[PDB]
């Protein structure tokens, strides 16, 4: 596993050198945004179940054949299999918002899934509509722009964060897909 | 005296590791030094003088100095002072490294 | 590869639980600590070459049967794979300056070292009295910021304790 | 942690029969080379040791859970059997023991198995990722982890982790599929959860078989002598003749120390 | 009962290594964060009883159904283990506000609450419609310090995720 | 396990009370002496392993039974242990340090390990022996008056720490007897 | 304590079965070349301390910066602890020829001891100086017989393959 | 397969280490003993079917029930199954004589024989009575050596160990 300074001293070992300024430099704009980093991840974990109840009763709500009788979705027990995935990408996903280095989600996560859900029989396609929900809710608690939540924070810019955030999610939706 | 020897040498190895190490480090800044050039005020002191010596029998650069006449020695007749660029100026030498390892 | 994100990001993954406030306020930490150990980072790779010259020198100044006969350095290329040795384990220092906690020097550089030292008969002792110099060559604030000095002393003396 | 002098005999002998099974030739079989370089098995041996006094360590509660969850999954590993019923009720350590020899002599382990493809793999990262839950029931690291006590030993175990899957990736084509039927029935059995799809995961995969253990996730390991030395100079325990599960676990009835 | 101490202790512990470097960056994070931390902690032992009592009226205020018959409180005295349950809660977030973690909410409220909740026929709507109320009605500049404020908001949002 | 923080806490579910004004005042002193508890921490783990060197060595030399043949510290396979339970003591200590308080060390290692040196025969005396000397050069070590190392910090008032971590290494010594 | 008896009743008992004939013919080997082992071991018994105190003056005849005022015998005491040592590895040697397995010299002197003397900071290459001389020093016939100086040979080149 | 060499290369291999002294020893054993037990093969490759004629002649001349009904051999072929499987233990002594361990006798032969026997309904006391016949009938010198005949005896008697 490998956050940002991981990834710059790996990346440097690959040079086979010092660390070097522009790469610290990289690293200072890091921990100048380091606040807004903390605050973000504070606005996802604290509406996290919510995200997840959401984003997947919307998946449900697009198409009826998941709840239809032979669906994947067709049980109690197999429903709440698949809360629970929900519940554990978006802590993935959170957890790659703490390091800045997507190779927690990568590793932990991201390996091997794609020929676990296919061996299983779980259909990919609404898995990834899943995440994308779970993306769209997600910017929107990021950027305080939520209908049923506006929690107060002193303004300011968090657009790059959420283009973080958006790629770990596309990356995600591209690895189940 | 085997014991005492051994007594001996540690209060030595402290400062004659130090003394040796200084003469490293001036040795690459002397060298350095004579190599970015030597203006004309110090050309025309002896320590200019033996030093842009110290040069040529060492063969670290040449140095423009002083033309017998007189007159500064320089290869286009515009500017005073030049020297021959090319092919000895992008050869590294062993003088200029602290470093001889890497 | 430990540092705080590493620790607290494999700690909550551990209960396999959302992170709380205290994982927060350790990044948060680490963020506070970043300023002095990037300091002290860029200062190292500022003089890193005349460090491993005074270091190996010092090296070998104390112990001067290695450069005698016999089992150790024994030509001007064991003495260049010292100076590359002390090289490398200053840009592991460097590494775990930028990274803020032990986890590349150690993964890197200490793991299974032990066995490599006893088996190329390499003393460690030498590595120790290389490094034990350049803890006492450096000044409090000459060299760098006395915050960062202090790190640096602090991995620095990791490296010993690993080593002896 | 000390054991009644009941115990170590039950408990040692009943380990002698499943590696009598394990290994009915006596030419040392694959499973326990133990390591490869020399350092390898005494610093194995002392990691084991030091092992039962942290697990001696652990609160009170936790104890209780191990002992009565080991006295429950060892009757379900008795098939029925009144008589091994008595027996194991009236002894835990020798419950725990004869649960470890029956998986090991079957050779159930995940360390004993090589998955592969993706698919395998993941699901093993799954099923330890339950048990790493069940351990710890909170952000807080059990006192049972203990992959070293000082510095560098954790690297040693990673070697052995790492030795250890080579030899899964050595073993003879029936010994790999004695192991794919019997960690099916380890798995069937030391459940016994009658679901369809469940049994349908186990018939595809016995890797997911493999790790299957107690409720807690990590084996009572066995030892010969918890915190007995080879010294002249032993003071053992002087326990008393009735013991039930609590009184292993809480260490009450114990009394002096006596003999020099 | 986690913190930033019993986390990278128990993690350095199940290393058998001694507190490096990151530890201590860590530590020094909970000793930043700490000032806004005990200042809702100040604050909210100063008027815990208005904020049970807004709590439990707001309770009742959503949820009339509880007082009308039936598998509810249906008593004076079930109304009061109600603003006792409600003084429970406040007083955990009270403890973990000291802490700075999750740890003894988590150890004492929140783990084994659903089958007792299943058992006595308590719904957990109620207790997040008083503890939604609760949020909502805190002001930062009125109430508390902001940082402050945020520290409490993130405490009982966990309570309420904890038990929707 | 319980730092200083969670020894308030227990103590006022004791009292089954709020917080409350001179706990917080207690603590805030905690807070403010934080980078002295740092540093004193940073100290004692700094000069660790020559610590348990000196410690153990000395121990051996004051009674020389223990390297007799028949003694507990005889041959390298019992040395090694020797050295390796100095080298677990003085980990623990410095926990306990981290921490503030001492159920940590109670717990983790305090726990069960008088009736398992008793059990093989390890010499308790001997024990308190080298735990006494861990203590006389932690406490050196950590108020800068080593003879061997002079570290530099600015100067100030540690003596209450000392007697921190000298009530700990007490404790490991009434502990073992 | 490994020999040939243990290793046959080790092997004959982990299979839960009578000693078969190859254990038989084993310990008959044992009986065959335990003649030659005892005799080395009644000679070792003899000179062991002109053994040690040659062995010791070429230790510090090779390495003589081990009396360094720092980190090494500093005074006639620990070059008592050095030829004590030295004492201690013959006293094994005898015993592993004695046995006639390398167990009471694995499990007494070879188990453990690079902890104790990577932390003692003992370099193990003085002991292996000293082996190496004991071993030039004996010739085939003259001391002893010659198929005894073989069993010597083989048990101090294990101490040497174990040290270093 | 058991022998010395694989007793002692398996428990080598075990302890993960080189082969010590005291292995070498118990192959020595096995080169020494070897004479006489390759003597013995040879001989009882010479005139195994005599030996097996008359094992088996001496088999059905002490159980006569056998050959009366019922449940055993009531066929000239299944009393050539019977004299064929003479030829298999016979064969199978050789093997392990020229092993010198009870290795191929015991995987080939024993292992597993035992639900085989009680489930075919063959009586395993027939066999021992031509064993014994076998072990009684042999002289000290006359068509092997009497160090040689030792071996055979040993072999055969665990044959009937196994077996009963
Ligand atoms: C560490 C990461 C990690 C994951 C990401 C999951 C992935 C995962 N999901 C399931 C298993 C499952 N996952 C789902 C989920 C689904 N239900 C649907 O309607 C949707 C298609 C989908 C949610 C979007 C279901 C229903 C099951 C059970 C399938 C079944 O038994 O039929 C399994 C098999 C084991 C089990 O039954 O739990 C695994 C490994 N597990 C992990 O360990
Ligand atoms: C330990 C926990 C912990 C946190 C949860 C954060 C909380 C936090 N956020 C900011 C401060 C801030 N937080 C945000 C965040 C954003 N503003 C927006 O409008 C977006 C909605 C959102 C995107 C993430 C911004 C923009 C600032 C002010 C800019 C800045 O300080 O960089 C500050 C500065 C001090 C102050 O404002 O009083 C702090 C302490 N820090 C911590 O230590
Ligand atoms: C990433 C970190 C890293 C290190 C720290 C080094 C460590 C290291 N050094 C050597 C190898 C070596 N290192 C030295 C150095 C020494 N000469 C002496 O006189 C002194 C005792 C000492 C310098 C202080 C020498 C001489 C060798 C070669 C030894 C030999 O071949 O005999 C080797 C074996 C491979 C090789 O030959 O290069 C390794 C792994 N390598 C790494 O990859
Ligand atoms: C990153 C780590 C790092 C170090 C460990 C130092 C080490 C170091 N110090 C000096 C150089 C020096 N270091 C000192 C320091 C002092 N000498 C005294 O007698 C005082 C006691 C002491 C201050 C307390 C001095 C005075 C010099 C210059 C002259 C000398 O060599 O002593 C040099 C040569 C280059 C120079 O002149 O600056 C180097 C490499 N530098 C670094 O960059
Ligand atoms: C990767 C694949 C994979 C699986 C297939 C599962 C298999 C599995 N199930 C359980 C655990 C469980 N599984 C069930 C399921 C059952 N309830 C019943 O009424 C039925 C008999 C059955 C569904 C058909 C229950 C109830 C438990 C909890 C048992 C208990 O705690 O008593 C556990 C122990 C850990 C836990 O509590 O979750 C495991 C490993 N886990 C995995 O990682
Ligand atoms: C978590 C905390 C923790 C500890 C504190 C130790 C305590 C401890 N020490 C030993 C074991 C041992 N401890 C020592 C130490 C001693 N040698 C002497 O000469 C002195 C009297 C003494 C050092 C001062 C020795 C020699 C052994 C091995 C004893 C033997 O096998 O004879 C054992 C038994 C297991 C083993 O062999 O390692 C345990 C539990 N272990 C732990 O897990
Ligand atoms: C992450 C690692 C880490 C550390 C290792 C500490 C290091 C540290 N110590 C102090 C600061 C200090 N440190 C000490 C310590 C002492 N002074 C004495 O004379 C005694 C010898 C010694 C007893 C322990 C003192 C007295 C101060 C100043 C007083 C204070 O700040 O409380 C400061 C304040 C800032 C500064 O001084 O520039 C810091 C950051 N903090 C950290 O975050
Ligand atoms: C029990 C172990 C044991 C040993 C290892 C030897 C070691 C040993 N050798 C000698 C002594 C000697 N050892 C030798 C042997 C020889 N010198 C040569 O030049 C030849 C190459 C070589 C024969 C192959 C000789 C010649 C001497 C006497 C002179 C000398 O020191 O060389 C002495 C002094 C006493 C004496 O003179 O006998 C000792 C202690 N003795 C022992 O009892
Ligand atoms: C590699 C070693 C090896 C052996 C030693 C034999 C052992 C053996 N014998 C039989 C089987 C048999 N063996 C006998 C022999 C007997 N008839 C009697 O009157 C006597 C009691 C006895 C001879 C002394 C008979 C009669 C059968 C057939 C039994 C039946 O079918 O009823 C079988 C079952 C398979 C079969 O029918 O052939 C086996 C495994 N086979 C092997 O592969
Ligand atoms: C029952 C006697 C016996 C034993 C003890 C045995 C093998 C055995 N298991 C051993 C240990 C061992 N085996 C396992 C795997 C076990 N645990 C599991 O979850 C799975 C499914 C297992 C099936 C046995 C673990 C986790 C361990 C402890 C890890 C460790 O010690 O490194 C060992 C010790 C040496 C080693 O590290 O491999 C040995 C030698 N084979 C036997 O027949
Ligand atoms: C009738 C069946 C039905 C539903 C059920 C919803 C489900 C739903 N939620 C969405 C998306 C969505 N949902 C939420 C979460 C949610 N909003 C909040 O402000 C709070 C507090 C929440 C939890 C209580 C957010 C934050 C978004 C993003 C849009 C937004 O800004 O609100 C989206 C848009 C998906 C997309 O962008 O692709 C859908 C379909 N829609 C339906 O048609
Ligand atoms: C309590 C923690 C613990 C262990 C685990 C063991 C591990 C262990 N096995 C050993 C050594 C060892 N182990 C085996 C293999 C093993 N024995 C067999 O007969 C069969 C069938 C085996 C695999 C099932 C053999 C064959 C030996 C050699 C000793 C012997 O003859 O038995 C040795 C001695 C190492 C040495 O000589 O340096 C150790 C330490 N010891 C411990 O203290
Ligand atoms: C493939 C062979 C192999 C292994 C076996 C592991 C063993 C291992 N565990 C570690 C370290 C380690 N181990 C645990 C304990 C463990 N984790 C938990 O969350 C629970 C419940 C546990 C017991 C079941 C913890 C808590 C850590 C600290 C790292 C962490 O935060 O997880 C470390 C790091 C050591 C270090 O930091 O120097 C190693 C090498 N690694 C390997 O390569
Ligand atoms: C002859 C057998 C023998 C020994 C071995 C020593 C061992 C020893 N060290 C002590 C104590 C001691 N030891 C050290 C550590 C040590 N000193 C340093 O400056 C450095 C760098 C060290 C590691 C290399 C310190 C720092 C102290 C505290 C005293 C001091 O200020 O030096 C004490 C005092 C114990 C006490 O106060 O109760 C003893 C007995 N004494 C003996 O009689």
């Amino acid at each position: 596993m490998l956050d940002a300074f991981s990834r710059v001293v790996v990346n440097s070992d690959s040079k086979a050198a010092y660390v070097g300024g522009s790469d610290l430099q990289s690293l200072k704009t890091f921990i100048s945004d380091g606040n807004k980093r903390l605050d973000a991840v504070n606005c996802i974990v604290s509406n996290a179940s919510c995200i997840v109840s959401d984003a997947i009763s919307g998946m449900i709500c697009e198409n009826p054949g998941l709840i239809a009788p032979g669906g994947n979705c067709y049980t109690n027990r197999r429903m709440a299999a698949c809360l629970r995935d929900g519940e554990i990408i978006l802590r993935y996903v959170s957890y790659a918002l703490l390091a800045g280095d997507s190779s927690v989600l990568d590793d932990r996560c991201l390996n091997g899934l794609k020929e676990t859900y296919i061996a299983l029989g779980v259909p990919t396609a609404s898995t990834s509509r899943a995440v994308s929900i779970m993306k769209a809710a997600s910017t929107a608690f990021i950027m305080n722009t939520a209908s049923g939540r506006k929690i107060e924070i002193a303004a300011g810019d968090c657009q790059a964060l959420q283009s973080e955030a958006a790629a770990y999610f596309d990356k995600v939706g591209s690895a189940v897909d | 005296v085997d014991s005492s020897f051994a007594d001996f040498r540690s209060s030595m190895w402290e400062s004659r590791r130090e003394s040796l190490t200084a003469q490293d480090f001036g040795a690459v800044a002397r060298v350095q030094r004579i190599k970015n050039g030597l203006d004309e005020k110090y050309l025309m002191t002896l320590d200019g003088m033996l030093d842009a010596r110290y040069a040529r029998f060492q063969k670290i650069a040449e140095p423009a100095v002083l033309s017998p006449t007189g007159t500064p020695m320089t290869e286009i007749p515009g500017t005073p002072y030049l020297g021959s660029v090319g092919a000895m100026d992008f050869i590294a030498q062993e003088e200029e490294s602290v470093a001889f390892w890497k | 590869m430990k540092s705080v994100i590493t620790t607290t990001i494999s700690a909550a993954d551990a209960a396999g639980r959302f992170p709380s406030s205290s994982d927060l306020e350790s990044i948060q930490g680490n963020i506070q600590r970043a300023s002095a150990r990037l300091e002290a980072a860029e200062k190292l790779s500022g003089n890193h070459e005349a460090v491993v010259k005074e270091a190996g020198d010092a090296c070998f100044a104390k112990y001067s049967y290695l450069k005698n006969s016999g089992e150790a350095g024994d030509s001007q290329e064991k003495i260049n794979k010292c100076y590359r040795d002390v090289d490398h384990y200053m840009r592991l220092i460097n590494y775990s300056l930028v990274v803020g906690g032990t986890g590349p020097l150690d993964e890197w550089g200490i793991a299974g070292s032990r066995e490599v030292y006893r088996t190329l008969n390499l003393p460690g002792s030498a590595y120790i009295a290389s490094f034990t110099f350049t803890r006492d060559r450096l000044c409090v604030p000459r060299d760098m910021s006395s915050q960062a000095g202090v790190e640096f002393v602090a991995a620095l003396d990791y490296v010993i304790n690993s080593l002896s | 942690l000390f054991t009644p002098p009941v115990d170590e005999f039950m408990a040692s002998s009943v380990q002698s029969q499943y590696i009598q099974k394990a290994c009915p030739s006596g030419v040392p079989p694959i499973q326990c080379i133990e390591g490869v370089t020399s350092d390898q098995p005494y610093a194995a041996r002392t990691l084991k040791r030091q092992t039962e006094l942290r697990y001696h360590q652990l609160p009170v509660a936790v104890k209780l859970r191990k002992a009565y969850e080991t006295r429950r999954a060892a009757v379900v590993a008795t098939h029925g059997c009144s008589h091994e019923e008595g027996r194991v009720l009236s002894y835990p350590r020798m419950a725990s023991a004869m649960l470890i020899g029956q998986a090991e002599a079957s050779k159930a382990c995940s360390r004993y198995f090589v998955p592969n493809g993706p698919a395998e793999k993941h699901m093993l990262q799954a099923v330890e990722n339950r048990y790493m839950a069940a351990v710890n029931g909170s952000g807080v690291f059990s006192g049972a982890c203990t992959d070293g006590q000082t510095r560098y030993e954790a690297y040693l175990m990673q070697l052995r982790g790492k030795s250890a899957e080579f030899r899964a990736k050595q073993y003879s084509t029936f010994e790999k599929e004695s192991m794919k039927y019997a960690a099916r029935k380890q798995a069937l059995i030391q459940k016994g959860h009658d679901c369809n799809a469940e049994e349908v995961i186990f018939s595809n995969y016995p890797i997911v078989a493999s790790a299957m253990r107690p409720t807690f996730g990590y084996y009572t390991p066995i030892v010969k002598n918890p915190g007995i030395g080879s010294v002249i100079n032993i003071m053992r325990p002087v326990w008393d003749k009735n013991s039930s599960i609590s009184s292993p676990a809480t260490l009450v009835g114990v009394g002096g120390f006596v003999q020099p």
